[PDB]
RNA sequence: AGCCAGGAUGUUGGCUUAGAAGCAGCCAUCAUUUAAAGAAAGCGUAAUAGCUCACUGGUCGAGUCGGCCUGCGCGGAAGAU
């Protein structure tokens, strides 16, 4: 389905995830089989509207992370209480 | 944007109905009323004539874009467009049969074989005989040259004759 | 001038207009008297069965004289009659009555072929279907 | 006139207006449904 | 909003200058009008007269609309005027014209004198019915109101004086 | 957006209903015609009607429509020297 293009996490922990969200942008991870896990973080509003649709998760995705495509499925996601706005996602390698 | 398929479907019509038709005629109508929807629409069936309601804008593309002899500045405006296919007997009545059945006053036009016939022209090819009717004026043709000539002759000669 | 009104709808029994309320609306209101018009209308109206209600047009002049012009009998009827019920089933869709052939479906489209709009009679027969389905009637082939 | 409030659109006709810088009801079917409150 | 930008346009036999943040407007009827507007600035040529918004009014073109629209209704003020008409139906109430006052029936006991001001002209052909003529639309607009501040058409037989037209129906009283 | 013109038919669908209608109520909500029309959202006629909306065409000439995420305003906000 999808195709959407991210950046590697900048900075972790308890401020600097407010921080990104406070940048209009959210973290996530790919990890998959015996392969390491990568932290990356990309835009809101357009992932919103494609993790909306069910083919998000009924099928695969391609995500660009520094300047390289690779194919994934989606796993999970966390929301912020009040609105449905995206705190969090985990992807698959694919 | 009327190009998009989902409108396209009107547009492609226009090469058939307007320039590929046997006849047509072309009216300022808005719309049609109950009266013609009911009844004109269902006597054309009989007749091998069919009609529909047209947008400016459309035609403003594809009367300009179509070679007409001076018909397309009759599709300016809102549009009734009145068309026929075959039988070119019956097809060349239809500017007769809508002045009839409808207001004769608001047509803009009226064609054979998809070119302007004007008002003061169309008259005759509006009255045309239907194959039926055609071979009976041919029989009526070859005795009024042949016969009916000479018999009025004879009337005439009459006539001058009771005159002093 | 009219002065009263014209072409006003009305449904009626052929020779079996007795009750006033059912064409006050039309009639009583135009100082029409149900039997005047009655004498007329089973007279110019001789041919159908009287048992049926016909629907007719009516228009009243400014002198109190009338005159009127009817249609086919209603599609829903004509099913009534031709499938053998008491009545429709009241609930359509959810719960259904009777039966008709679609060679009895085709002679109420026939029937109604001087009176619709339609181009073509299997079409018009899709539309007393279109009728059938509105009064739970179950039709087959 | 009523007070009431949140401008209510109580018919069609209910064309609901900003005057003297706050929000009303105005309806000319029905003045009933003059209304002064948001 | 598109019009607040394009040109009014000047009829035959009207004439308009331009002073700045000012329009001045002669011709027939009206004659002669002149209105000050700071939120605009006005240009003209020939046949046409064109607004827009000045520093701190540029919001929407909300001003050079107003400014469009009224010079757009002072070229029929100095053409042919406006509330060309005005009755009144009802038990006698009156309505017909004496020099520049109004001529009617009363229901009180002093004289309510309803009167035209300068630029306006009125004639009545019956004692229901007046025929008026105006230099510009909100003078006479504001006089035709005031002549039915409290003569306007009542709620259950609708009597009272009408600009010749109305919007009472009418109701009918107390619970069938 | 406004303004101007059209705004179908089977069919006053079935059942009920004082009687009853697109519009008093409940149920169907189909098919044909068709530029086009919910077996009608709202108005409305003794009522069948009729009129808007919905739906279609014109007129005219550049921007425009609704929702979403999010900041600010207004009113809501009546008390005693």
């Amino acid at each position: 389905m999808f195709t959407i293009n991210a950046e590697v996490r900048k900075e972790q922990g308890k401020g600097a995830s407010r921080r990104l969200r406070a940048a209009n942008k959210f973290p996530a991870i790919i990890y998959g089989g015996k392969e390491a896990p990568l932290a990356i973080e990309l835009d809101h509003d357009k992932v919103m509207n494609m993790q909306a649709k069910a083919e998000f998760y009924s099928e695969v995705l391609t995500i660009v992370v520094d300047g390289k495509e690779i194919k994934v499925k989606a796993q999970d996601v966390q929301r912020h209480p009040y609105k449905p706005k995206l705190q969090h996602i985990d992807f698959v390698r694919a | 944007a009327l190009n998009l398929q989902d409108k396209q479907a009107i547009v492609a019509e226009v090469s058939e109905v307007a320039k590929g038709a046997l006849s047509a005629v072309v009216a300022d109508s808005r719309g049609v009323t109950v009266d013609k929807m009911t009844e004109l629409r269902k006597a054309g069936r009989e007749a091998g004539v069919y009609m529909r309601v047209v947008r400016n804008t459309l035609l403003r593309r594809a009367v300009e874009g179509t070679p007409f002899e001076c018909l397309k500045d009759a599709f300016v405006g809102p549009t009734l467009i009145a068309y026929s296919m075959e039988h070119p007997g019956a097809a060349a009545r239809l500017f007769k049969e809508f002045a009839k059945a409808n207001a004769k006053f608001e047509v803009k036009a009226a064609a054979f074989e998809g070119e302007l016939i004007p008002a003061s022209q169309i008259d005759r090819l509006a009255t045309l005989p239907t194959y039926e009717e055609a071979i009976a004026r041919l029989m009526a043709t070859m005795k009024e040259a042949s016969a009916g000539k000479l018999v009025r002759t004879l009337a005439a000669v009459r006539d001058a004759k009771e005159a002093a | 001038a009219k002065k009263v009104q014209a072409y006003v709808k009305l449904q009626v029994a052929a020779g079996m207009a007795n009750p006033s309320p059912p064409v006050g609306p039309a009639l009583g209101q135009q100082g029409v008297n149900i039997m005047e018009f009655c004498k007329a209308f089973n007279a110019k109206t001789d041919s159908i069965e009287k048992g049926l209600p016909i629907p007719v047009v009516i228009t009243v002049y400014a002198d109190r004289s009338f005159t009127f012009v009817t249609k086919t009998p209603p599609a829903a009827v004509l099913l009534k009659k031709a499938a053998g019920i008491k009545s429709g089933s009241g609930k359509p869709n959810k719960d259904k009555v009777g039966k008709i052939s679609r060679a009895q479906l085709q002679e109420i489209a026939q029937t109604k072929a001087a009176d619709m709009t339609g181009a073509d009679i299997e079409a018009m027969t899709r539309s007393i279907e279109g009728t059938a389905r509105s009064m739970g009637l179950v039709v087959e082939d | 006139m009523k007070v009431r409030a949140s401008v209510k659109k109580l018919c069609r006709n209910c064309k609901i207006v900003k005057r003297d810088g706050v929000i009303r009801v105005i309806c000319s079917a029905e003045p009933k449904h003059k209304q002064r409150q948001g | 909003s598109r019009v607040a930008k394009a040109p009014v346009v000047v009829p035959a036999g009207v004439d308009v200058k331009i002073n700045g943040q000012v329009i001045t407007i002669k011709g027939k009827n009206g004659e002669l009008t002149r209105t000050l507007n700071d939120a605009v600035e006005v240009k003209h040529a020939d046949n046409t007269l064109t607004f827009g918004p000045r520093d701190g009014y540029a919001d929407g073109w909300a001003q050079a609309g107003t400014a469009r629209a009224l010079l757009n209704s002072m070229v029929i003020g100095v053409t042919e005027g406006f509330t060309k008409k005005l009755q009144l139906v009802g038990v006698g109430y009156r309505a017909a014209v004496k020099g520049n006052v109004i001529n009617l029936s009363l229901g009180f006991s002093h004289p309510v004198d309803h009167q035209l001001p300068a630029g306006i002209t009125a004639e009545c052909p019956t004692q229901t019915e007046i025929v008026l003529k105006g230099a510009d639309k909100q003078v006479i607009g504001q006089v035709a109101a005031d002549l039915r501040a409290y003569r306007r058409p009542e709620p259950y037989k609708g009597k009272g004086v009408r600009y010749a037209d109305e919007v009472v129906r009418t109701k009918e009283a107390k619970k069938k």
